[PDB]
């Protein structure tokens, strides 16, 4: 790494401890090794040429060179740091890595990010991207019906397809709060950490207690977008009405897709509790769920090209 | 300079605070000696050699070289003493910046105050003034620990309410906890507090100085943090201190004239 910024991944989810345990040294709760997943995906990057790459349907994709390496070349010639990692390419290559990614996305994906940034900066020393490349894993094995999803896929990358209904206005949310001491004008940035800020409560310079006030419009904000979407399931049981699902997009995917657009959506299925009343801080046993979004596939084999 | 306002309010103003602090620093550095030695250098050298925590200066030298401070001294002694604490701290840190761990404080004592009052005659006209006096210690309790920068556990949430300075007048009382916002039953954190030695003596007029038909009169006195156990019972002692009335001593109770006790915050004890 040269020193390019590590901008946080709002769409993947809030951070966690990343607790590791020996049975070599897997992540707690998961059958994942950071080293194993990282190395397997580095192999996948460096040596995965297609068995077939129809140039007509996949313009810019050859059958000779390793697949994603020329993608890194184009991500060097232009400045957008995003790499389209086809989950079915991963399925053909390494079924184990498919299982680990589409069971443990928010932790396998940062390792994939680390590997991609490492390989890219090894290849191109003087190339300058605004921040680290990010891997967009999509085309996971299509779940047909949200109403036939189970409570076992929470935080587990799924895919469905359907038409948007609304794309509401942006909503900033905090990522790095700004504090200033009311007395001595001492500043400090406080990173948002695992879902909640840490109000400093003591000036670092003059030690006054709770003189630290939160300056709003000096902070850091990533964006958001509620995107109410109507599912087009391929499985329609006998009386399941048209299911509709909320999509929260974030800094890079917001306002990339308008109402009425028809999209496959691959994203993190995310349960979040429901507050009992808008002001009381209790919650409900009966959670809601909403798909996040890690990727929209615009292309459809049945429809024609979009605008 | 002088104006219509009182001496105490004057020295409370920030402008003359900087003025007289600068003057004290100036003569601390520059009043060389009677015979060109820079005695303050050697006195500070010995002071930090022992870590005495307390310097003493001669009032004759003080007044002679710089007389405005000397005139101000008995009028509003408390403020002048606090500033000279700060200025002496500045100069000792300048000479030995390593002193920072050593007590974070230096007291200053004033010797040879010219006008000695007698314990028979200490009237209303000496309240809140630094006087010099003589006597014999009739009693001297043991050294007790006093709060000086006290921290309180808010025992609703165990936040450490910060270090409050403790004046001698009224016991410090926190308003509320900055965290849970309660005026709760706070209680002192025994450890983070930094206490201070407190000893209580009682001097009385010597029979060699009492008159014909009389009973010798006795004044209390408080020694703090360096002068404790600097005098035992029966010692003929000169005492210099702020004759003092406004702490909590007053006969506001029933069956009593509105009559106030008094003490002497001793600023220098000298055996003889
Ligand atoms: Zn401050
Ligand atoms: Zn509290």
């Amino acid at each position: 790494v040269r020193g390019t910024p590590v901008r946080q991944r709002p769409d993947l989810g809030s951070a966690q401890k990343g607790l590791q345990v020996d049975l070599k040294l897997v992540i707690w709760g998961t059958d994942v090794n950071v080293a194993a997943c990282k190395e397997n995906f580095q192999r996948f990057l460096q040596r995965f040429i297609d068995p077939l790459a129809k140039e007509e349907e996949n313009v810019g994709i050859d059958i000779t060179e390793p697949l994603y390496m020329q993608r890194l070349g184009e991500i060097n010639v232009i400045g957008e740091p995003f790499l389209n990692v086809n989950c079915e390419h991963i399925k053909s290559f390494d079924k184990n890595l498919y299982r680990q990614l589409i069971s443990y996305p928010q932790e396998v994906i940062p390792t994939f990010d680390m590997a991609v940034n490492e390989i890219f900066f090894d290849r191109y020393p003087d190339s300058i991207l605004e921040h680290q490349i990010q891997v967009r894993p999509f085309n996971a094995l299509k779940t047909k019906n949200m109403r036939n999803l189970n409570p076992e896929d929470i935080d587990q990358l799924i895919t469905i397809s359907g038409m948007v209904i609304r794309t509401s206005q942006l909503i900033p949310e905090m990522q790095e709060a700004f504090f200033q001491c009311q007395v001595c004008a001492h500043t400090t940035r406080v990173e948002m950490d695992r879902g909640r800020i840490a109000e400093p409560s003591v000036c670092g310079r003059c030690h006054t207690t709770h003189s630290m006030a939160l300056i709003h419009n000096r902070s850091l904000f990533s964006d958001k977008q509620m995107i109410k979407l109507q599912e087009s399931p391929e499985d329609m049981p006998a009386g399941q009405t048209p299911h509709t699902v909320i999509l929260f997009a974030h800094n890079d995917l917001v306002d990339k897709v308008q109402p009425g657009d028809r999209v496959n959506v691959t994203g993190i299925y995310r349960a979040v509790p429901i507050r009992v009343n808008p002001r009381v801080s209790n919650v409900k046993s009966v959670y809601k769920t909403h798909i996040d979004v890690i990727h929209y596939r615009k292309t459809d084999a049945k429809r024609l090209h979009g605008l | 300079d002088l104006k219509g306002h009182s001496v105490r309010e004057w020295v409370s103003m920030a402008g003359p605070r900087l003025e007289i602090h600068h003057r004290f620093k100036n003569f601390l550095r520059t009043h060389v000696d009677s015979h060109g030695h820079n005695v303050f250098k050697e006195r500070i050298s010995d002071m930090c050699k022992e870590n005495r925590e307390s310097l003493v200066v001669n009032y004759e030298d003080l007044a002679a070289r710089e007389h405005v401070l000397a005139y101000f001294l008995p009028e509003a002694p408390a403020e002048l003493l606090q500033i000279f604490d700060e200025a002496a701290l500045e100069v000792v840190l300048a000479m030995y910046p390593k002193y920072d761990r050593i007590t974070n404080h230096i007291h200053v004592r004033i010797s040879h105050l010219p006008l000695v009052e007698e314990l028979r005659s200490l009237r209303q006209l000496h309240l809140n003034q630094l006087i010099r006096t003589s006597g014999v210690v009739t009693s001297c309790t043991g050294v007790l620990p006093q709060l000086s920068m006290v921290k309180y556990n808010c025992n609703k949430c165990n936040f450490v309410l910060g270090p409050f300075c403790q004046s001698q007048n009224q016991e410090v009382k926190p308003g509320s906890c900055p965290e849970c916002q309660s005026a709760g039953p706070f209680e002192v954190n025994m450890e983070e507090t930094i206490y201070q030695n407190y000893q209580r003596i009682r001097i009385q007029e010597s029979p060699g100085k009492v008159a014909a038909g009389r009973l010798p009169r006795s004044k209390d006195a408080i020694l703090l943090a360096d002068l404790v156990d600097s005098c035992k019972p029966g010692d003929e002692i000169e005492l210099t201190g702020i004759y003092h009335n406004n702490y909590d001593g007053s006969l506001n109770t029933a069956n009593g004239f509105p009559v106030f006790a008094t003490v002497i915050l001793a600023n220098h004890v000298a055996k003889k």
